[PDB]
């Protein structure tokens, strides 16, 4: 929170194998602003993502 | 697999896209026999 976050750093990256949003388009992300965020870290088999 | 309607992925936004309302069939295998060996092949 309190700050600008400029996604299209993230998107534009190939080195991310999946993107997937599911309320929101990643092109639209740089027009809209947030309360929270929310960042949610962990690892997991590849085959269970 | 970003070969079909309303995709998004490399080719997308800079090589080539499909109509969201596209009437046609997509084909495609891993020949790699010829396919690999490239200076051929490229990205935008």
């Amino acid at each position: 929170s309190n700050c600008v976050a400029d996604y299209s750093v993230l998107y534009n990256s190939a080195s991310f194998s999946t993107f997937k949003c599911y309320g929101v388009s990643p092109t639209k992300l740089n027009d809209l602003c947030f309360t929270n965020v929310y960042a949610d870290s962990f690892v997991i088999r590849g085959d269970e993502v | 697999r970003q070969i079909a309607p309303g995709q998004t992925g490399k080719i997308a936004d800079y090589n080539y896209k499909l109509p969201d309302d596209f009437t046609g069939c997509v084909i495609a295998w891993n020949s790699n026999n010829l396919d690999s060996k490239n200076y051929n092949y490229l990205y935008r």
